[PDB]
């Protein structure tokens, strides 16, 4: 006597569906890349470079106390 | 499915995914590419469930 019941969708419709491929761009530059490595690179050599120039003048000196020990 | 339809396959809307080179990475693209169409027809089945007997 009731009404007849099945499983139906829902008045109107569904949701859209995506289904489309979705791969987001999301990335820099290629110049904006390289410079931050040169960048990088000429602070790093710029360090160095100090640091090396003070350890040799540390050496010379260890090595003048070894001059001045050795006799 | 598109050339000797059966069922009501004639009442969905899919495109087909079409290779160039013959190759493995052409037909991993057409089995993705009919993942996302097999996706678009079940939206449509889902939309268009008719009453009656089974």
């Amino acid at each position: 006597a009731s009404k007849v019941k099945q499983d139906m969708p829902p008045p109107g419709g569904y949701g859209p569906i995506d289904y489309k491929r979705n791969l987001p761009r999301r990335g820099l530059s290629g110049y904006s890349m390289f410079a931050v490595g040169i960048g990088t690179l000429l602070f790093g050599y710029w360090s160095m470079m100090k640091w090396n120039r003070e350890r040799r003048r540390l050496q010379i000196e260890d090595f003048e106390a070894r001059i001045a020990l050795m006799p | 499915r598109k050339t000797q339809p059966y069922d009501v396959y004639d009442q969905v809307e899919f495109d087909v995914p079409i290779g160039s080179r013959g190759d493995c990475y052409d037909r991993y693209l057409c089995r993705v590419e009919e993942m996302r169409q097999s996706l678009r027809i079940i939206s449509q089945c889902l939309n268009k469930m008719p009453p009656g007997e089974i």
